[PDB]
């Protein structure tokens, strides 16, 4: 659905955090908060599909992918790394890319440190 | 289309409208119950503890005192002192904690550099130093005692005989709900158990009350759209559908099956003995009203079609049945019957033993799931099963007074014999409750819990001066629809467990493999754990992943295997007072075996009328303890988790209005806010913290110049890690 498990588990908890009557749907005076907390922070979220009023959890997915289908991610993507990176322009600190973040399967180099990124 | 609820969940000032008077009456003369109040208690018991540190710094008894616990003293100060709104009384703290940390700055080099590593990284460093059995040491009535030399009133009695087990316990709202949800995090080894003088304590239901006194009374309101407040005019039941005596399959209880040419089955429902017409009405209209919502609310049972609901003729029922093996059906002559159409499926019990292990964890991931999702929509099912006034309680120690553990079910199988739950999914749905009538004293709550809504009475509560019984306990009537929530959702988790239980049983005798039953019961303890992580997830929207996970920090899947095999098959009753004794040794491994005096039944094992298994002694508790820490680990996680948002977003508007200049205050106290917002976010969510750490950088643009040395080290952290995300989310390639 353009949207991978990973992601819909996040705005699953996302949109249930702020849904603070248990509703199932959030008020558009929230979902401001809830974009906050997700990466995308936009001025005027409008033209949605106003059937409800609201938006369900069925409206709001499927409005994200009409928002990280058109982020480009490079640029999320250097950033990610220019926070990683102190001085301008590693491996061994890389290597804690999971050893203590997250997903930690069958990870790859280019050592000889990284430079810059590389999609494939 | 739409998906969302018919209900919503909002605050209340009260609970206590309109229920008993709280008087007990004993011996003829009638004792006022009255309450003693939480939270005045606990912040007098730690002013008295403020007052004490005091004293202690002026004894200068403070090498007399073990490192550990000036730590405990000193992080506590701190950790109050960030929890306190206004300056003033937050250097009153302060100037408590100053000589505490130059003595151990001084003669506790060590325990310096550990703690102040804390400090950093968190406001509330207290709650990541006990993480741990630390938790255990109470610390705060140790130095209470010590050196506040002056008996303590009798509220302040009552609250520390109640509390005893910890010193989290007297920690003010926002500290405490913090600890107890990182209690579950993945570096946390703290488990609501400790070991006196060889005796063992298990104070886990003393988390769940201890929060629960601090919440605010819930009410829940259903629109007028709703199953129970929609006025829908009467049931057409214009087709009637024509029995005969070879189309019939099954005679199951009062409800005849038939067959059909599509291989479903049309079952037609007789009157109960004493039912009336409109409990029918009631399955009828109900089912109508979840066919039309299935979409809605993604129900996965497949309900059944309701066809008609009219009046027959007695002569006509006993005509069709007298050829099966069939006395629950009313006098005579004409019984109402309510007909419907449904898969096989929808008649095959859950605990069946012609299920696979898989289609056993489907279909109980089926009912699991529309039971939750249905609670939400306002829908409670208090008969599920028969488990017996003598109904049964699930979270008996919030519930009642002098009461400490589980007590015995009776005829444990036959208590889940004809439950609710089927391979379909949920089935017989007239008998449900509005969810408001948990919040209420209806005619359920004042039968069934009449000692939480009148009050509790206790020889050691009654005071001879004011002739008056006090207790926290009676504290609980304006609260008391929170403590039926709780026990609800506990109650359906134990109906799923019996009915595992029942298909266990079933399934391992009459067979030889001893590692081909421990496989089924290890599947089994699975199936339940991952039952009660779906209902965090669908209560919280937490993950069921690490649902799972902050599950298993608290109760143990091994012990709570070893126990169900244990106790749910005839085996142990072929024993002897030295085999068992070494295998009760085996399943709860550190903990006190259970003790029983009873003389076993063979073939059976412990049963009051000799041929139906019990689940515990005649007056004992029950031996399925890590059962009872699941359940209570689940109702702390879901509460915990509600009152843990709440405190987050209590903070969440402060950090905005000191950043919309709504609040004029200056930079410190800007990041003060900030940092403590950090504390509130749920273990383990990042896009919470990723929100707090947004907040951070735009307090940093509204004072620029303004040192950040205290908190760059902890939001420097969120940093690396939402930049490790977006790194490891793009494993688009295997
Ligand atoms: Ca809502």
């Amino acid at each position: 659905d353009q949207l991978t498990e990973e992601q819909i588990a996040e705005f699953k908890e996302a949109f249930s955090l702020f849904d603070k009557d248990g509703d199932g749907t959030i008020t558009t005076k929230e979902l401001g908060t809830v974009m906050r907390s997700l990466g995308q922070n936009p001025t005027e979220a409008e033209l949605q599909d106003m059937i409800n009023e609201v938006d369900a959890d069925g409206n709001g997915t499927i409005d994200f992918p009409e928002f990280l289908t058109m982020m480009a991610r490079k640029m999320k993507d250097t950033d990610s790394e220019e926070e990683i990176r102190e001085a301008f322009r590693d491996k061994d600190g890389n290597g804690y890319i999971s050893a203590a973040e997250l997903r930690h399967v069958m990870t790859n180099l280019g050592e000889k440190g990284q430079v810059n990124y590389e999609e494939f | 289309v739409k998906q969302y609820y018919f209900a919503r969940r909002g605050e209340t000032s009260t609970h206590d409208t309109s229920l008993p008077p709280p008087v007990k009456v004993l011996s003829g003369r009638s004792i006022p119950l009255k309450e003693i109040p939480f939270e005045a208690t606990r912040n007098e018991l730690v002013q008295i503890y403020l007052t004490s540190i005091d004293k202690l710094i002026k004894s200068n008894k403070l090498n007399s005192i073990p490192s550990q616990q000036i730590a405990s003293h000193y992080l506590f100060l701190r950790s109050l002192a960030n929890s306190e709104t206004d300056g003033i009384k937050k250097n009153q703290i302060l100037s408590l904690a100053k000589p505490l940390g130059t003595y151990l700055a001084s003669k506790e080099p060590h325990v310096w550099k550990m703690i102040n590593e804390l400090i950093e990284k968190s406001e509330y460093p207290i709650i990541h130093y006990l993480k741990n059995n630390r938790a255990h040491s109470n610390f705060m009535l140790a130095l209470i005692h010590e050196y506040h030399k002056e008996p303590l009133t009798k509220n302040q009695s009552a609250f520390v005989q109640k509390f005893r087990d910890s010193s989290v316990f007297l920690f003010p709202n926002p500290i405490y709900t913090a600890w107890l949800a990182h209690s579950y995090d993945e570096d946390s080894s703290f488990n609501p158990m400790f070991r006196e003088r060889l005796s063992t304590n298990f104070y886990h239901s003393t988390l769940t009350d201890n929060l629960l006194l601090r919440t605010e009374p819930k009410e829940v309101t259903l629109s007028s759209e709703h199953h129970y407040k929609k006025e829908k005019g009467p049931i057409d039941s214009s087709f009637r559908y024509q029995m005969s005596s070879d189309r019939l399959l099954r005679i199951q209880g009062r409800t005849l099956l038939f067959s059909t040419p599509q291989n479903d089955v049309v079952a037609v429902k007789v009157q109960k003995k004493g039912e009336p017409k409109s409990t029918l009405e009631e399955e009828f209209e109900m089912a109508d009203y979840l066919l039309k919502h299935q979409r809605r609310l993604d129900v996965h049972s497949k309900l059944p079609q309701p066809l008609g609901q009219y009046s027959v003729k007695k002569s006509e029922i006993l005509e069709i049945s007298r050829g099966s093996l069939d006395t629950l059906i009313d006098d005579s002559k004409d019984l109402e019957v309510y007909v419907y159409k449904a898969p096989q499926s929808y008649f095959t019990y859950l605990h069946d033993k012609n299920q696979d292990l898989e289609d056993l964890t489907a279909s109980v991931k089926t009912n699991v799931h529309d039971l939750f999702v249905l609670l939400r929509e306002g829908i409670v099912f208090p008969q599920l099963a028969d488990i017996f006034k003598g109904r049964y309680q699930a979270l008996v120690q919030l519930l009642n007074v002098l009461q400490f553990q589980l007590g015995r079910i009776d005829k444990w199988q036959k208590a889940v014999e004809y439950v609710n739950l089927r391979s379909s999914g949920l089935a017989d749905l007239g008998d449900s409750l509005p969810i408001t009538s948990l919040f209420t004293s209806s005619d359920f709550t004042k039968h069934y819990f009449s000692e939480l809504l009148t009050g509790g009475y206790h020889p050691t509560f009654f005071d001879k001066s004011s002739g008056t019984a006090n207790s926290l306990f009676t504290g609980k009537r304006r609260l008391f629809g929170n403590y039926l929530y709780l026990n609800t959702i506990a109650e359906y988790l134990l109906v799923i467990q019996l009915t595992l239980g029942s298909y266990g049983d079933k399934v391992t005798r009459d067979m030889m493999d001893k590692p081909k039953k421990e496989a089924v019961w290890r599947e089994l303890a699975n199936v339940m754990f991952t039952s009660c992580a779906e209902a965090i997830h669908i209560m919280t929207g937490i993950p069921q992943s690490r649902a799972l996970t902050l599950l298993k920090q608290r109760a143990n899947i091994e012990k709570h295997f070893r126990q169900t095999q244990f106790w749910m098959t005839p085996d142990y009753s072929k024993l002897d007072e030295d085999t068992l004794q070494m295998e009760q040794y085996s399943i709860y491994s550190g903990e006190p075996e259970y003790e029983f005096t009873d003389k076993l039944v063979s073939g059976v094992g412990l049963s009051v009328d000799g041929v139906h298994q019990d689940l515990g002694g005649y007056n004992r508790e029950s031996p399925l303890r890590e059962l009872e820490k699941l359940l209570y680990a689940t109702v702390t996680l879901i509460e915990g988790t509600m009152q843990l948002d709440k405190e987050f977003f209590k903070q969440l508007e402060q950090v905005e209005k000191i950043l919309s200049g709504e609040i004029k205050t200056d930079a410190n106290s800007c990041f003060e806010a900030v940092a403590q917002l950090l504390d509130l976010a749920r273990p383990g969510c990042h896009f919470q913290k990723r929100l707090v750490l947004s907040y951070y950088e735009e307090a940093k643009l509204k004072y620029p110049s303004a040192p950040t040395d205290a908190y760059d080290s902890r939001f420097q952290v969120v940093a690396r890690t939402n930049a490790a995300i977006t790194i490891q989310r793009f494993w688009r390639e295997a």
